[PDB]
């Protein structure tokens, strides 16, 4: 309202229009699920930090290696280390869009290593996170049943 | 505490600058576009030399106080700092005067190997290393199984899809890529 399209430029309004979806979170009080997932994200806060750090340095290492391996080629779309974060987070996560693929005989080796390394690195939190999700949900389940057994009395 | 919070600073500074030295930025309206790392040659030369200095000064005082001034040299971080620094000293001994494109990146790549100094900072990297060592029996079997499975499936796909129009399966060495992708 304050800034209706009279005083507006294309590079100034979507940055707040995007936030409109942020109202979907009000569903929290409706579903025990979103709130319990938030609580178990908070309870596991120690693990996501290590996941983020490991992911970041692994991206760095493998981006440098693939960059220097596949740098000199015909139209090698690995123009930069900032241009090989995309490829490496695609590979490490086993997406594989196929827009950038190595074509050396060294780049292939390092990509094949990169994919397994990503499978390894990312599979560290997903044990504990799902374990604690189950844990908190069963805790609340026995909580509700305990209160109900109290309401028997 | 402050020594730790200030030595964690310069590993990071070198990492970030080694990252950025490749970003093509600066249109250079006079000539073609250059990587930032070389157009500002002295800017990054000073940074690299300075962080080399900091790592060396840390390394000396680290070594000097070891019970075994030798068992510290066989350490897990000894070779870390050694190979962290050395590709600079060879960058001095072999400055671009005596250099060929196929001889210098093979040591320039090692520059990222200094990122491992973050080990003593985070319990995570060290514990992950210790559990890689504790599971050393399983990675061997994984490597062997992967290698023979690649062999088998590469041969099978090779002989199946060999005869086709532009069948890019020209070789068993040409069907390791496809099979480790799949």
């Amino acid at each position: 309202l304050v800034m209706t399209n009279n005083e507006d430029v294309s590079g100034a309004f979507v940055t707040l229009r995007v936030f409109r979806v942020f109202r979907i979170f009000k569903f929290s009080r409706h579903s025990q699920g979103l709130r319990i997932l938030g609580y178990t994200l908070k309870s596991c806060a120690s693990e996501l930090g290590f996941l983020l750090f490991s992911l970041t340095m692994a991206i760095i290492i493998f981006a440098t290696v693939m960059f220097y391996a596949e740098k000199g080629s015909s139209a090698s779309k690995f123009t930069s280390i900032p241009a090989s974060f995309w490829y490496t987070i695609v590979t490490m996560t086993t997406l594989g869009y196929g827009d950038m693929v190595p074509k050396t005989i060294a780049g292939k080796i390092f990509g094949s290593i990169c994919s397994l390394s990503g499978v390894l690195v990312i599979a560290l939190p997903v044990p504990v996170i799902v374990s604690n999700f189950s844990r908190i949900y069963h805790q609340n389940q026995r909580a509700d049943k305990r209160r109900a057994q109290k309401k028997a009395r | 505490l402050v020594f730790y919070y200030v030595t964690g600073f310069f590993i990071a500074v070198s990492v970030i600058t080694n990252v950025v030295e490749t970003v093509p930025c600066g249109t250079v309206p006079g000539s073609k576009e250059l990587p930032c790392g070389e157009r500002y040659s002295v800017a990054f030369f000073c940074l690299d030399t300075a962080c080399v200095m900091i790592f060396t000064v840390e390394y000396l005082l680290r070594l000097f106080a070891a019970p075994s001034r030798y068992r510290f040299i066989r350490s897990v971080m000894s070779i870390i700092d050694v190979v962290a620094i050395m590709p600079y000293y060879i960058g001095l001994v072999m400055t671009n005067n005596e250099d060929v494109s196929g001889a210098f990146v093979t040591l320039r790549v090692f520059r990222v190997f200094r990122i491992f100094k973050f080990s003593r900072h985070s319990q995570g990297l060290r514990i992950l290393g210790y559990t890689l060592k504790s599971c050393a029996s399983e990675l061997g079997f994984l490597l062997f199984s992967l290698t023979m499975a690649i062999i088998i499936f590469a041969t099978v796909m090779f002989y199946a899809e060999k005869g086709s129009s532009a069948s890019k399966f020209t070789s068993i060495p040409a069907s390791f890529w496809y099979t480790i992708v799949t």
